[PDB]
RNA sequence: AAAAUGUUUU
RNA sequence: GAGAAUGGAAUUCCUGGUGGAGCGGUGGAAUGCGCAGAUAUCAGGAGGAACACCAGUGGCGAAGGCGGUUCUCUGGGCCUUUCCUGACGCUGAGGAGCGAAAGCGUGGGGAGCGAACAGGCUUAGAUACCCUGGUAGUCCACGCUGUAAACGGUGGGUACUAGGUGUGGGGUCCAUUCCACGGGUUCCGUGCCGUAGCUAACGCUUUAAGUACCCCGCCUGGGGAGUACGGCCGCAAGGCUA
């Protein structure tokens, strides 16, 4: 529809699934793809391969949306990180400085209780 | 306690021009520091420390004023005359 | 082991001085610990309160991020 | 009388003279009883490491003063009132 | 400490602690 | 990943 | 240690933009949330709580304990050659105070967390573990309670009895400086190794569990039982004595 050219990319992996979000640099997002939306549920979305998949979906389609090279930012403590890094390489568009958005508490507010396993 | 009344109270406690040690001038010293203290406290009545700090104060001014009594008792009275009466 | 880590000297600390608090604080924008700055407990823990001060003032952010 | 190092950062939309007539005011306050002001440092205009009400820079000055806790408290709480001074700071070196 | 005291101990004050519990009521109506 | 128990011989 | 102001990140909620099918969660799931636009993403705002890095092999406190910054108020410790007093010391039954957390009372606050609780899972059952929710509480003010594996499971004081080696604090000395790097030395901490010695052994060993002196608390087989009766304390829970 718009051609937004630069725009930019959230990876948000954490230990359950990874979230892809290509947004304008204004913020808005340009489109996004989950391992949810491609495909996987369940544990089997927590695979680097689910990320792999919904990166390079959500590249595709903001490919056709008509959008060149990206900035990006990765978040959380997830394992697809990389590889969706990879697969918007392989997608095809120059990929810049890889950041760490990840948030980080300052102590703040108290964690949930310690699991028992 | 800016050491101006701490010298004033050594200069017009102590036994002799030299004196800086003697239990009189401690006892006077330590009066003067219960005294602070305790507005000390007023102000702040959670200060549990300093409390403490001032209860050591007290057992040593006692101490202090039972060696003067047990040496020479019309000093100890007079020194307590001066000093509060002991109430 | 941390002798091999000479102890450095600053003189004073001066939280406005904000060359020496730079040359403390890590690329990340952390404080550096004590085995990594050579430096003594008291002089260490004038650093952190500087350090502190200077984020809290403006002279310094809190996390530099990106590089 | 104890001496103060205050650390004031002032909206950056201040340029010269009120700025004067903000320190000059100050100052009085200090000076009205037996605060004598030791120094007064404007660094001038400096971009803020970060954004400090929606500001990305600041002007930055030091009063070094020698006066009452009283004295000091009372010009904080003023330059606290006050809504054209962004920040403040008061350092007491213990030793200088 | 072989803990094997402790927990003998820790179940004799359990159930103490439990019959307080059950006659709460009748001790504070007559008694302690 | 959870996954209990083991009367009385002489 | 107490008081006051105040800083930034993060969580949650709110408002708006963008965007669209899941999100979340687990061993695997489901409950749950979501086209009434969630999750995600950006901006703005509100609020409560805790203070990454510094930060441990460390510091302080009688103990319990103590970590954003700044100011105000305040306690104790350490060192020093001179100075002062001249045994004023030590310990301390009863007594008094302080005393984590949970708990209680009145009022406030409430982001996150989270007993109870509800639901989902697992299971022979699951009044559990795990998951989604979630109230007291956690927070503040003023009281109350007075108990902990409140432990170094080691009362306080003092003198003496190989060393070796880290580290925290104050001096002082030396050479080059005329800083400091360095070495020494001294006083006070705080660890590790280790001799004599001690111990049933494990281990302790100048920070004694060694050799001694002073004072206090306490023990006398295991259960019954720190329970009953009585008394004291408390609003209650209960605590103390036993
Ligand atoms: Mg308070
Ligand atoms: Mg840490
Ligand atoms: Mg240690
Ligand atoms: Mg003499
Ligand atoms: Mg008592
Ligand atoms: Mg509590
Ligand atoms: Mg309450
Ligand atoms: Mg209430
Ligand atoms: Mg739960
Ligand atoms: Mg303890
Ligand atoms: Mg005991
Ligand atoms: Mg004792
Ligand atoms: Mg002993
Ligand atoms: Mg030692
Ligand atoms: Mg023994
Ligand atoms: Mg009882």
């Amino acid at each position: 529809k718009k051609n937004v050219v630069a725009g930019q990319a959230h990876i948000k992996s954490t230990f359950n699934n990874t979230i892809i979000a290509i947004t304008d640099p204004s913020g808005a997002v340009i489109s996004w793809a989950s391992a949810g939306t491609v495909g996987f549920k369940g544990s089997r979305k927590s695979t680097p391969f689910a990320a792999q998949m919904a990166a390079e979906a959500a590249g595709r389609r903001a490919m056709e949306h008509g959008m060149k090279r990206v900035d990006v930012f990765v978040k959380g403590p997830g394992s697809g990180r990389e590889t969706a890094i990879r697969s918007l390489g392989a997608v095809g568009l120059e990929i810049g400085p890889i950041s760490d958005v990840t948030p980080v508490p300052h102590n703040g507010c108290r964690p949930p209780k310690r699991r028992r396993v | 306690m800016d050491a101006a009344e701490k010298k004033k109270i050594i200069e017009e406690y102590a036994t002799h021009p030299g004196d800086t040690g003697s239990p009189d001038v401690q006892v006077a010293i330590l009066t003067k520091r219960i005294a602070e203290l305790t507005e000390h406290l007023k102000v702040h009545k959670g200060d549990h420390h300093s409390r403490r700090g001032l209860m050591l104060m007290v057992g040593q001014r006692r101490r202090l004023l039972n060696y003067i009594a047990k040496n020479d008792i019309e000093h100890y009275r007079e020194l307590i005359a001066r000093l509060g009466l002991r109430r | 082991k941390v002798v091999p880590i000479k102890t450095v000297h600053i003189g004073a600390v001066d939280y406005k001085d904000t060359a020496l608090l730079r040359k403390f604080i890590s690329e990340r924008g952390k404080i550096r610990a004590r085995r990594v700055t050579g430096l003594s407990v008291q002089d260490q823990r004038k650093v952190a309160i500087a350090i502190k001060n200077a984020r809290e003032l403006a002279l310094l952010p809190y996390a530099s991020t990106a590089r | 009388m104890r001496k103060y190092e205050v650390m004031i950062i002032i909206d950056p939309t201040v340029e010269e003279r009120q700025v004067d007539s903000l320190m000059e005011k100050y100052l009085k306050v200090i000076t009205d009883e037996k605060g004598t002001v030791d120094n007064v440092d404007v660094w001038g205009k400096r971009r803020l490491a970060y954004d400090i009400q929606k500001k990305s820079e600041g002007i930055y000055v030091v009063v070094n003063a020698t006066c009452e806790p009283a004295t000091i408290q009372e010009l904080d709480r003023l330059l606290a009132i006050d809504e054209k001074i962004m920040r403040t700071k008061v350092m007491r070196p213990e030793i200088h | 400490g072989s803990v094997i005291k402790k927990r003998r101990k820790r179940m004799a004050k359990k159930k103490h602690r439990k019959l307080l519990k059950r006659t709460r009521i009748q001790r504070r109506r007559a008694g302690k």
